[PDB]
């Protein structure tokens, strides 16, 4: 854990925008 | 997708239920992915609400897509922006490729009875991107 | 935490208390002061300044601040409201034209909201004259029973005799002290 | 157009100097500290000091002010950006900014002064880039300085492939003592520790109110972003083209992105105090801390600065949650919470004792400000959408970001 908010892994770009 | 078919139900009943015409902030579950809905995962998706049905042929309403998205994007941690269905006035495609899902009228665009009707050749066809290419980037 | 210190200290006596002495210039105040310490009638010059004394009886230090009637005085009792727990008003029943002015003080002095938990403490003094009036007569005039949320107490003491004394003394321990 | 950039001390001595012009003499530096102190006892000190035609312009430190002396029309701003870039890049190479290291770390800071700047033109700024060039325990200067990408060096190989992103939000509002909120403005911050093998060219993508109008999305919860400031790795072209955030992301942890945008909402947290201060004979601190904020959402370490009289003495606190202690250093009362959730109400009745004399002269009344730090909360809305990660040698990337919500400048104006 970590303070501040749990980091959160991130997308790789817009999928529904193709 | 056990909770997918478990919610389904409960989403089509209160799509049903709300009419076809008190919390702030934004809370973020800790640890659960967020991304937009890809063309694989959006036609799953259209698969599943179409054998399930519910879906299709029901009265588009903005309170009823804004409850779909919500559960999709709650069950699955897909950004409910992928739900987009081109201008009118007339059918409307998807905005984002892969989703089998579509508005067609049932008789000015906004007043005008749109219906959610399958179509498999959304998920082949680009006929969002093709008919807004602007859009599509 | 543990409080058997205080309690040892408690089975043989622990409170001290506090007390305060204001009013009118020569209204017997720094004689009364001499009296209650030593128990002779000392004459002194007026009180310019103030006068801060003790006296231990009933196992409770009564320490007993003095303060003068002078007029640059008189805007000073401020000072000794700030840790003051008690409070001991002299009025001077042989000057019938300084009862109001004393009247007046006690009443801006009693209208102070910093000063509420300090009973009052009334206190007949030069009662050796045929002038002097009775111990209702002096209160009807100043209203004592109109002080509302206040605990006053009349009493007559003789300075020259120093009758009543103890009395005044033990309503003060009284009124201060509430067990047995 | 700096002409000798120094470094003083609180004492006035200066604890190094670097020439750079040479049109300045070195004695000027000596009626600095007069000037400074006949400007400071005036209230008419000011960063940028003036001795006759040469201009002292510097900023002050921790524990020295960097006190660079000009001549000419130089550029201010020039002067100042170099100032920053130093004492990043001091910060960078020693943990303490302080005379322990001007005196100790001599042999690496000259080297440092004289390969920043040459003839007062700055030309590296970068701590990474030249911690490869000048080492305080020497090979060729890295390519990297002479090629177009000098913050990336190349040939960096690692492990794994982790980006850990930090999207932190300022919380600043401006309430004033009637009860209105003048400055409601929040600043975020996308700051990501990039940790990755190669020079992968990082393609960030948001929800923003702009991409989305423009791609015909601009009906969902969008980021309206008024003030949009890029790292220097971020190609500015690309943004202003169509809104493509493509840049390369450095090694290590570094600012990339800084949305600032008014906020419009009501406040997090409301607090209603009162003062109920007797003319010399007590005070009351009637104080009542109302969250507005969602109630899935903890404030971590919430600590609301309520200012309380210079001279009080013998104070009293009735609160409801959490500890309040006052601390004569600062002459206020600390409401220390630990944790408080979204929605509490915290009651607190204050009463402290005044002295009977008045004080000579008037302390004014300083603002209450509040430290809520609720972490995971984005007030904002804005979500990160995508990361492209894409390496010439092929990888697979694992970014990480978290949402970390505070309080900036978050104070209350006193009635
Ligand atoms: N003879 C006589 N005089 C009294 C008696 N009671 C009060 N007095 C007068 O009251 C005065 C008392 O003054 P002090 O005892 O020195 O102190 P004080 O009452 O505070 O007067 P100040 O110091 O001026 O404020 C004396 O000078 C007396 O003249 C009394 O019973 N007999
Ligand atoms: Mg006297």
């Amino acid at each position: 854990d970590r303070k501040g908010g749990s980091y959160s892994q991130a997308a790789g770009s817009d999928s529904a925008q193709s | 997708s056990k909770s997918s078919v478990i919610g389904w139900p409960a989403v089509r009943e209160r799509m049903r239920r709300a009419e076809p015409a008190e919390e702030v902030g934004f809370p973020v579950t800790p640890q659960v992915p967020l991304r937009p809905m890809t063309y694989k995962a959006a036609v799953d998706l259209s698969h599943f609400l179409k054998e399930k049905g519910g879906l299709e042929g029901l009265i588009h309403s903005q309170r009823r897509q804004d409850i779909l998205d919500l559960w999709i994007y709650h069950t699955q941690g897909y950004f409910p922006d992928w739900q987009n269905y081109t201008p009118g006035p007339g059918v409307r495609y998807p905005l984002t490729f892969g989703w089998c899902y579509k508005l067609v009228p049932v008789e000015d665009p906004e007043r005008e009875v749109l219906e959610w009707r399958f179509d498999s050749r959304l998920a082949f066809h680009h006929v969002a991107r093709e008919l807004h290419p602007e859009y599509f980037k | 935490g543990n409080i058997f210190a205080n309690l040892f200290k408690g089975l043989f006596g622990k409170k001290e208390m506090r007390i305060l002495m204001v009013g009118l210039d020569a209204a017997g105040k720094t004689t009364i002061l001499y009296k209650l310490k030593l128990g002779e009638i000392v004459t002194t010059i007026p009180t310019i300044g103030f006068n801060v004394e003790t006296v231990e009886y009933k196992n409770i230090s009564f320490t007993v601040w003095d303060v003068g009637g002078q007029d640059k005085i008189r805007p000073l009792w401020r000072h000794y409201f700030q840790n003051t727990q008690g409070l001991i008003f002299v009025v001077d029943s042989n000057d019938r034209e300084r009862v109001n002015e004393a009247r007046e003080e006690l009443m801006r002095m009693l209208a102070e909201d910093e000063l509420r938990d300090a009973v009052l403490l009334v206190f007949a003094n030069k009662q050796d004259l045929p002038n002097a009036m009775n111990a209702a007569e002096i209160t009807d005039k100043l209203g004592l029973h109109s002080l509302r949320h206040r605990n006053w107490y009349i009493q007559a003491t003789c300075a020259t005799s120093g009758d009543g004394l103890y009395e005044g003394l033990d309503w003060l321990s009284n009124q201060l002290r509430n067990q047995k | 157009s700096a002409s000798a950039v120094y470094v003083l001390d609180l004492k006035g001595k200066v604890l190094i100097c670097r020439n750079y012009r040479g049109d300045v003499d070195m004695s000027e530096v000596e009626h600095f500290m007069p000037i400074l102190m006949e400007k400071e006892e005036e209230g008419m000190l000011s960063p940028i000091l003036a001795h006759g035609g040469v201009r002292f312009m510097w900023i002050k430190h921790n524990n020295l002010y960097l006190v660079a002396t000009s001549k000419k029309n130089a550029c201010v701003s020039l002067v100042f950006s170099f100032l920053y870039k130093v004492v990043q890049v001091f910060s960078e190479y020693f943990k303490e900014l302080e005379e322990e290291s001007i005196r100790d770390n001599f042999v690496i800071i000259y080297e440092l002064l004289d390969e920043l700047m040459d003839f007062g033109y700055p030309q590296t700024t970068d701590s990474k880039i030249l911690q490869e060039y000048i080492t305080q325990e020497a090979p060729r200067p890295p390519a990297t300085v002479t090629n177009a990408v000098s913050w990336r060096s190349e040939g960096i190989k690692y492990r794994k492939n982790e980006v850990f992103l930090d999207v932190i939000e300022a919380v600043n509002l401006l309430v004033s003592a009637n009860g209105n909120v003048l400055r409601s403005e929040i600043v975020g911050s996308i700051k990501m520790r990039v940790f990755l093998s190669g020079m992968p060219e990082l393609r960030l993508g948001l929800n923003d109110k702009v991409l989305f109008d423009n791609t015909g999305r601009g009906k969902s919860k969008s980021v309206e972003l008024e003030d949009v400031k890029f790292h220097q790795c971020v190609r500015l072209s690309r943004f202003e083209n169509d809104r493509t955030i493509s840049f390369i992301p450095p090694d290590g942890e570094f600012e990339l992105m800084s949305y600032r945008l008014n906020t419009h909402v009501k406040p997090l947290i409301w607090i209603e105090s009162v003062i109920e201060k007797h003319s010399h004979s007590r005070i009351e601190y009637m104080v009542k801390a109302k969250s507005q904020f969602k109630r899935r959402s903890t404030a971590n370490n919430v600590e609301i600065h309520i200012p309380v009289p210079n001279d009080a003495d013998s104070p009293k606190f009735k609160t409801t949650v959490g500890s309040v202690k006052w601390v004569p250093e600062n002459s206020e009362i600390v409401w220390s919470v630990k944790s408080f959730p979204g929605g509490k109400e915290y009651l607190m009745r204050a009463h402290f004792g005044l002295p009977s004399v008045e004080a000579e002269d008037k302390e004014g009344k300083p603002p209450i400000s509040v430290k809520f730090e609720i972490p995971y909360f984005t007030t904002s809305g804005i979500q990160v959408r995508y990361l492209k990660i894409i390496e010439k040698s092929g990888y697979q990337a694992l970014p990480w970001v978290r949402y970390i919500t505070q309080n900036g400048d978050y104070q209350l104006r006193t009635q």
